[PDB]
């Protein structure tokens, strides 16, 4: 099947940017095809035949291109374009799609609003100690979250999720949940989330005391 | 259009 | 408008098989070939094959014969896609969708998990502030869900009438088990003078659980 090569796999843009994703094929192809795919749905076709707009596209959407090599253009960004764009092919069979472009909007800093959770007294009830850290509504996405028990780094059982970006502040949210039994929850006192991010040269920490 | 991709799926 | 109603999400053993269907509406079912395409979590679609209602011409991806079989029935204009000595690759998001001059309308997916795993219902635990105290006139609450399989849960606040200021987070799998989460914000006048409670289903073990948050 023909290998499609999408670039760059992920870019951000800033609101008004112009914006150009490509399509590069191992072998010559008469049209290519652009479908969108928003975080949690299905793919949407988007321009057909290289540069007509699919149905409800937004006309600062344009393509173009030829032979091997063809590109996606948004004039100017907006929030609701945040999304993955994939090329596709009908030259020969089966079709065949590229691995996908993200595109991310590119809005201003936030710190995380961090909030710390001790273990729920059910849990306990059952012989484990979940601690959990949400860092919530911050930009970029680049951040690094450590636990510290008594000022000691623990590293194993922890389990980081994030969201993408939101669809009202483009902002994005993420959760770190560090495991322990009850026994090992107990023989300490102190219990730290921090986090690393651009918008704060020291790192930015929520602690709490196992009762107290 | 439809027709020559309906040929290319057959 | 034309609309494509996939099957839910499903749980099949490795070695098994599974049929997934898509209801189709809004044209003449019988016109128009519907396909099936595989994408599997963080990678690009793949296709699989097709059928045309109207006579029944089925064609694949060679990679696919003998693994997929796809059938519609035209009286229900529902399209079918069943799967065959299914493996742990088969776990996938599958779509439906039907081609005009292109893959014009597409199906929401249904999600395929193949594993020998144990169906196991959540633990629902409340995730409160230390104390019940504040830091200013909003305070986060949570919840955790813990150790179920397979996926997945719904997750709601007070039924779904508390909808804003809501982050839920997808899923983490460790050693066969789900760990969800989700936090809600509110002003601080607002808890605990008023109930909020997280609403959790887990269709596979047949389980609903609320549980209230409360201070301290």
């Amino acid at each position: 099947q023909i290998v499609l090569t999408q670039s760059p796999a992920i870019m951000s843009a800033s609101p008004g940017e112009k914006v150009t994703i490509s399509c590069s094929a191992t072998s010559s192809v008469s049209y290519i095809y652009w479908y969108q795919q928003r975080p949690g749905s299905s793919p949407k076709p988007w321009i057909y035949r290289t540069s007509n707009l699919a149905s409800g596209v937004p006309v600062r959407f344009s393509g173009s291109g030829s032979g091997t090599s063809y590109s996606l253009t948004i004039s100017n960004m907006e929030a609701e374009d945040a999304a993955t764009y994939y090329c596709q092919q009908y030259q020969s069979y089966p079709p065949t799609f590229g691995a996908g472009t993200k595109l991310e909007l590119k809005r201003t800093d936030a710190a995380p609003t961090v909030s710390i959770f001790p273990p729920s007294s059910e849990q306990l009830t059952s012989g484990g100690a979940s601690v959990v850290c949400f860092l919530n509504n911050f930009y970029p996405k680049d951040i690094n979250v450590k636990w510290k028990i008594d000022g000691s780094e623990r590293q194993n059982g922890v389990l980081n999720s994030w969201t993408d970006q939101d669809s009202k502040d483009s902002t994005y949210s993420m959760s770190s949940t560090l495991t322990l039994t009850k026994d090992e929850y107990e023989r300490h006192n102190s219990y730290t989330c921090e986090a690393t991010h651009k918008t704060s040269t020291s790192p930015i920490v929520k602690s709490f005391n196992r009762n107290e | 259009f439809k027709e020559e991709l309906d040929k290319y799926f057959k | 408008e034309v609309q494509f109603q996939q099957s839910g999400t499903v749980l099949a053993r490795p070695g098994a098989s599974v049929k997934m269907s898509c209801k189709a509406s809004g044209y003449t079912f019988t016109n128009y070939w519907i396909h099936w395409v595989k994408q599997r979590p963080g990678q690009g679609l793949e296709y699989i094959g097709g059928t045309y209602p109207g006579n029944g011409d089925t064609t694949y991806n060679q990679k696919f014969k003998g693994k997929a079989k796809v059938t519609a029935v035209t009286p229900t204009s529902t399209a079918y896609m069943d799967l065959s000595s299914l493996t742990n690759e088969d776990s996938a998001v599958y779509y439906c969708t039907r081609t005009g001059s292109y893959f014009d309308y597409w199906g929401q997916g249904t999600t395929l998990t193949v594993s020998s795993a144990s169906t196991t219902a959540p633990s629902v635990y409340p995730l409160a502030p230390v104390c019940g105290d504040t830091t200013g006139s909003s305070v986060t609450l949570g919840c955790l869900v813990k150790g179920y399989f397979p996926e997945p849960v719904t997750l709601t606040w007070n039924s779904g009438s508390l909808s804003s200021g809501v982050h839920t987070f997808p899923a983490v799998l460790q050693s066969d088990l789900y760990t969800l989460s989700s936090s809600v914000t509110v002003t601080s006048s607002t808890w605990p003078s008023q109930s909020i409670t997280c609403n959790v289903a887990h269709p596979a073990s047949s389980t609903k659980v609320d549980k209230k948050i409360e201070p301290r």
